[PDB]
């Protein structure tokens, strides 16, 4: 099935653990933890529905909260993992190439381990230094520099 | 992991899962697949296998 999103069956709170807590550009919350998992208790301590949950993926409705049920609690991306930013403000692109690490699709690619990963932590406000990104292969970066980017976006990874 | 570093090969066919360091524990899943019984035994104890 090619939805990502996650059906209730019946009224339960959800109950989330072994979860992390990192503020996105909105009032969700995105998590940056592999190993997730949800517990619904409506009246009773025994538990409906477990479910799962990837990383970097973003919840409906906060944790604690008496959801009707039928209505999605969490939603992600099926086919890519985000990779929150730790510093909200400007990315700082290193050794950017053109020709070799630029893939037009601005939209472009970072680089290519094969034809070749520079690493930078993104700038507080327009180049100040504040992390380590790691640019797998065929990984694509759409936001330029000086782009402002706040805490908790990302933009699509494409991968390999 | 302080002492010791765990020496470990990955012939880059397959994908690594945790990017970043994140206080990796015993058992946790380095890499997706299937696991097989004798590493859940080995590590993740007698219980779990």
């Amino acid at each position: 099935a090619a939805e990502s999103s996650i059906q209730v069956k019946n009224k339960g709170s959800i109950k989330l653990s072994n979860v992390k807590s990192v503020v996105n550009s909105s009032g969700k919350l995105v998590i940056t933890s592999r190993n997730t998992e949800l517990k619904l208790i409506d009246e009773f301590g025994r538990t409906k529905e477990s479910y799962k949950v990837p990383y970097g993926a973003v919840l409906a409705k906060g944790d604690g909260e008496q959801v009707a049920g039928g209505e999605t609690v969490a939603n992600w991306d099926p086919h890519t993992m985000p990779v929150i930013t730790e510093v909200s403000g400007f990315v700082r692109f290193t050794d950017m190439i053109d020709g070799q690490t630029i893939t037009r699709q601005s939209s472009l690619v970072v680089l290519d381990s094969a034809e070749r990963r520079p690493a930078l932590k993104i700038v507080d406000a327009q180049g100040n230094d504040v992390a380590q990104y790691f640019l797998p292969g065929k990984a694509i970066v759409q936001l330029e520099d000086g782009v402002q980017i706040s805490s908790g976006d990302t933009l699509a990874r494409i991968p390999q | 992991d302080g002492s010791d570093p765990y020496e470990e090969m990955i012939p880059k066919w397959r994908q690594l899962n945790v990017f970043e360091g994140e206080r990796v524990e015993r058992g946790d899943v380095i890499s997706d697949g299937p696991e097989a019984p004798h590493d859940i035994l080995r590590l993740r104890g007698v219980h779990a296998v």
